[PDB]
């Protein structure tokens, strides 16, 4: 089929895009995972505020890992490259882009237009122009047409995965698992969740790993890993969803 | 300039302004340094620009042989309604025109023909499959290094250059045009397709097939050959659209080409027909008994 061949050049791509995992320990010197942790969460709260499309937010972090990949950067300047990241993002996926004033707004100003668009240019340019990079939902999309599970079912896979993917994304993992990866552990994590809930309903779950490890010709034990370090970074959203008291 | 590329020579001059050539220093390699010049908006670079050479960037990926790759790209000046860009290219030695300027032969061969072509069809049926359109589909958008390759080149272009008819140029060697490109303005995939015949004839042995100028003069020249169409085959709708005016019938393909094959003329027929639905496939052309 087409399928194959299309997903052989997505999988590509995919690695002519990846950022590397060492890239605060050769590359950075202020900047560190708490701060990126930061500005990946500033930036998920501006997609889910201005409703942008939803691969616009993982796409940004491929931008942002990838040029913190190349580039070293103040701190200070760190939020500004969160928001070209998004701008350029926005600009790719979306039939309204997001604004340059409107997202120094949500600096409340501490940015200006001019800033990101200087930016824009220092980014596209250092990922010499390769943006229409891959994201963990365009393979999560792939696996659904694979799987043997209905349109309604396909729908809440659909919905907890991209949970999920956000999750990794404000972790340091996407940077060390490419989007293949990324869409399986959460693709997995979602139907296996989901069959536990109800079971003989989401039964793609069985050994779901070996079958996406099989497509992402991939080690399943990754997958495996992968799925774990998930479920983990789950857990870890019951501290935050709580402590914002104190 | 400036650039992490050193130029030499300058390959060409056209549409696409002009069109240097460059090393690679650290990597040791020949470069195509094309460039364009886009407006610098108050949302910075051009949201379509942007989407239109990272998609070029999103096919290098792909590896296919019969075309060329964007290797790297480089917004170099920003002012206040303006960035330039620099489109650096894979490097072919050496042009289809180059090519068949070069003859050795004296009208043949039809095997260093219908490989060419099958090939032709390869590199075209890939781009249209990503959702590519060709423009200036020619022999100067056409070449190969060396050991024979056929690597297409130019392709989509058209889009992020649109801002060139600021400069209303250039040479506009209009002899390839779709009987629609310019009868209208319908920039659709078949329009690509009709530029193949044009050039599948041109290879027999000579000259441009349809070389003239004026759209209508060109488009009669057309109607010479292929037969005016009777309606309901007759289109809209602006830029001195003419209707049916010189009344003409159909003439034979072999005629004016010396000589297509058997299929060879009915091939370039199912090509060249004047409906673009009833047209031929980038495909199913690349599979026709022509071979």
């Amino acid at each position: 089929l087409l399928n194959d061949r299309v997903l052989r050049a997505m999988l590509k791509a995919e690695e002519t895009c990846a950022p590397s995992v060492s890239y605060f320990k050769c590359v950075q010197k202020e900047v560190l995972p708490s701060m990126r942790k930061i500005v990946a969460t500033w930036m998920l709260e501006v997609c889910e505020e201005q409703k942008c499309e939803e691969e616009v937010f993982p796409l940004a972090m491929n931008y942002l890992d990838r040029f913190l990949s190349l580039e070293p950067v103040k701190k200070s300047r760190l939020q500004l490259l969160g928001a070209t990241c998004m701008f350029v993002a926005s600009k790719m996926k979306e039939t309204i882009p997001l604004t340059a004033e409107k997202l120094c707004i949500y600096t409340d100003n501490s940015i200006r237009p001019e800033e990101l668009l200087q930016m824009e240019l220092l980014l596209v340019n250092k990922l010499k122009w390769n943006l229409a990079a891959m994201t963990p939902h365009d393979f999560i999309e792939h696996f659904l047409s694979k799987m043997p599970e209905a349109e309604e079912n396909k729908q809440i896979i659909r919905k907890h995965a991209q949970t999920f993917v956000a999750l990794c994304a404000t972790d340091v993992k996407f940077i060390s698992n490419p989007p293949s990866m990324v869409a399986a552990g959460s693709v997995v994590a979602a139907v296996q969740g989901l069959n536990l809930r109800s079971p003989n309903n989401f039964l793609s779950y069985y050994r779901l790993t070996r079958f996406l490890s099989r497509v992402i010709k991939c080690d399943p034990d990754c997958l495996r890993a992968c799925q774990e370090q998930i479920e983990a970074l789950l857990e870890s959203s019951l501290r935050q969803a709580q402590q914002n008291m104190d | 300039a400036t650039s992490r590329y050193e130029p030499v020579a300058e390959i060409g001059v056209g549409a696409y302004g002009t069109v240097y050539k460059a090393r690679d220093p650290h990597s040791g390699h020949f470069v195509a340094l094309k460039s364009v010049r886009v407006p610098n908006g108050e949302e910075g670079l051009p949201i379509s620009t942007v989407r239109e050479v990272a998609l070029l960037r999103r096919l290098e990926a792909f590896e296919h042989p019969n075309v060329v790759r964007l290797m790297d790209v480089c917004a170099t000046s920003r002012t206040d309604r303006e960035i330039k860009v620099t489109l650096v290219f894979e490097h072919v030695d050496q042009d289809l025109r180059t090519y068949l300027d070069k003859a050795p032969p004296p009208g043949l061969p039809a095997e260093t023909i219908k490989d060419l072509m099958r090939q032709f069809l390869r590199g075209l049926d890939f781009l249209h499959a990503n959702c590519i359109v060709h423009r200036d589909l020619k022999p100067e958008n056409i070449l190969v290094t060396s050991g024979g390759t056929v690597k297409l080149a130019d392709f989509g272009l058209a889009r992020i250059y649109s801002y060139q008819m600021a400069l209303a140029p250039v040479v506009v060697t209009l002899w390839y045009r779709a009987p629609e490109v310019l009868l209208q303005s319908t920039y659709a995939t078949p329009v690509d397709m009709w530029s193949v015949g044009c050039i599948f004839a041109e290879m027999f042995r000579r000259k441009p097939l349809f070389c003239g100028n004026s759209e209508a003069d060109q488009l009669g020249k057309i109607f010479d050959l292929i037969g005016l169409p009777p309606e309901d085959d007759w289109p809209r709708d602006v830029s001195l659209p003419r209707g049916a005016f010189p009344p003409r019938g159909p003439r034979p393909v072999q005629s004016v080409v010396p000589e297509m094959e058997e299929s060879g003329a009915q091939l370039l027929l199912e090509m060249l027909t004047f409906n673009p639905h009833k047209r031929i496939s980038a495909f199913r052309a690349l599979q026709h008994s022509y071979l």
